[PDB]
This record gives structure tokens, C-alpha cells and sequence, in this order.
């Protein structure tokens, strides 16, 4: 997910 | 237990990562104060199409949202939560640190919000199609403007808006109430210095910032069955992501 990508 | 120097460069590291993703200083707000949609420019913002306003706001919203996962990723103790708590805890409370922030750029003397570039009214907002959100958010920001927070303080008071241990769907609950009440340690512990504890008693009410994002949420869920296209192609997919079901 994006808020994963986000955050590494 | 954090000790009161823990508790201290817990304060710093707070007020710091606040500071690096401000989104705007502080004082490039006040100073577009000045700057007022005119006539004939609230006119023509009301007479936008509703899917053009949305889209607008989702961008507007979206690159606020950047900044405050931003100020999460540097947030001491935040990425020391498991993964999934990163998610839930920023799922819930991306907007709500948003609207918080926001009032930064509110203007309680003429009743107005920096938007595109200039300040309007709520009016401003009509063609979205969600009047009593829009009139919910100014009376919000006019609430929060009151309490004077220093920048400061928004950072400690965002960081424990953001570091809530009652969302829903927490995997190390315990983790989060632990962080939560040191970063309340913290809170207290600066207003103290400053003499400023009197502000813990006008803060808003629990459940009220909830509210505000509960309703945002529902009312793209109306504006989403009315154009889905345009949310599909169009809507950053970060702001899909976390209000679109
Ligand atoms: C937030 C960090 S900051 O540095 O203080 C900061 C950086 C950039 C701006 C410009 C900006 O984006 N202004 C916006 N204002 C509203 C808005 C709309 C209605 C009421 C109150 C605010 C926007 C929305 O789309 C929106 C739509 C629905 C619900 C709620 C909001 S976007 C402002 C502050």
C-alpha cells in the first residue's frame, strides 16, 4: 500500500 | 518510566520534527492575511462544478496529508510501533492532525480560510455540496484559534492527536498507551515551563476531531457514487487510500 510505501 | 530528561528530549524531538514539516511557516500565513478572495472570485468558485471543487480539495488535502506522515515517519516512538500500527494510527488520524494544523491558517477576525492561494469564506466552499461540514470545520478553527497555541504546543498537541491508543485495530495496543502517555508527560510538561496549563481545560472535546473526519469520509462517500470516474481518474491515490472504502 501506499502508507506503506510512505513509510518504508 | 521516563525520567523527566526523557521526558524532556522527548519534548525536543517532538517540537523539532514539527518544525521540519510545517508544511507553511507560520508567518507566511499571516502575512497572505491581507490577500482576500474578491466578489467576483467567490463567485466563480461557487460556480464550479462539484467534481472540480473535490478534486481540488483532494489534491490541497493530500499534500497536507505528505507533510503529516512526514512529521509521523521523524516522530520519536512512532517508528519504533509495529507496522501495522504505523497504518492504523496514521489511517485514523492523518486529517484530524490536518484540521488541527489548519487553524494555523484560519483568520478569526474576517471569518476567513487560506485557500489557492488567498482567504474565503465558507461560503467560498458551496459548490462541494457539504455546507454544515464546511460551516462544522470554520466553527472548529474558530474554537482552536482561541487557545493561542504557539507552534510549540501544536506540535505536542498533534502528536498526541496523531498517538491515540482507542483506534480500532491495534495489534500492540499496550505499545501505544505507553508512548501516548509519555508524549502527555511531555505536553504537560512544556505547558508547565510556560505557564500555560490553563489551555488543557478549553482543548476540544474527545470525540469532536473523530467527528469532523467521520463526516468528511461520509461525505465523499455521497460525492463518490456521484462521479466515481472522476475519483477513480483523477483523486490522488494517497487520499483513496485513506477515505475511499
Ligand atoms: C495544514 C498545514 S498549514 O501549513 O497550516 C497549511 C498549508 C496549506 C494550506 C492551504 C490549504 O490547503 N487550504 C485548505 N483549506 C481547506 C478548507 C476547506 C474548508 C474549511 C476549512 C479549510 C482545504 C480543503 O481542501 C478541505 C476540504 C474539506 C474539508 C477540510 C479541508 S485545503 C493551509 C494550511
Amino acid at each position: 500500500t501506499l502508507l506503506q510505501l510512505l513509510l518504508g | 518510566y521516563a525520567s523527566l530528561t526523557e521526558i524532556e528530549h522527548l519534548v525536543q524531538s517532538v517540537c523539532k520534527s514539527y518544525r521540519e514539516t510545517c508544511q507553511l511557516r507560520l508567518e507566511d500565513l499571516l502575512r497572505q492575511r491581507s490577500n482576500i478572495f474578491s466578489r467576483e472570485e467567490v463567485t466563480g468558485y461557487q460556480r464550479k462544478s462539484m467534481w472540480e471543487m473535490w478534486e481540488r480539495c483532494a489534491h490541497h488535502l493530500t499534500e497536507a496529508i505528505q507533510y503529516v506522515v512526514e512529521f509521523a515517519k521523524r516522530l520519536s516512538g512512532f517508528m519504533e510501533l509495529c507496522q501495522n500500527d504505523q497504518i492504523v494510527l496514521l489511517k485514523a488520524g492523518a486529517m484530524e492532525v490536518v484540521l488541527v494544523r489548519m487553524c494555523r491558517a484560519y483568520n478569526a477576525d474576517n471569518r476567513t480560510v487560506f485557500f489557492e492561494g488567498k482567504y474565503g469564506g465558507m461560503e467560498l466552499f458551496r459548490a462541494l455540496g457539504c455546507s454544515e461540514l464546511i460551516s462544522s470545520i470554520f466553527d472548529f478553527s474558530h474554537s482552536l484559534s482561541a487557545l493561542h497555541f504557539s507552534e510549540d504546543e501544536i506540535a505536542l498537541y498533534t502528536a498526541l492527536v496523531l498517538i491515540n491508543a482507542h483506534r480500532p485495530g491495534l495489534q500492540e495496543k499496550r505499545k501505544v498507551e505507553q508512548l501516548q502517555y509519555n508524549l502527555e508527560l511531555a505536553f504537560h510538561h512544556h505547558l508547565s515551563k510556560t505557564h500555560r496549563q490553563s489551555i488543557l481545560a478549553k482543548l476540544p472535546p474527545k470525540g469532536k476531531l473523530r467527528s469532523l473526519c467521520s463526516q468528511h469520509v461520509e461525505r465523499l462517500q455521497i460525492f463518490q457514487h456521484l462521479h466515481p470516474i472522476v475519483v477513480q481518474a483523477a483523486f490522488p491515490p494517497l487520499y483513496k487510500e485513506l477515505f475511499s472504502t
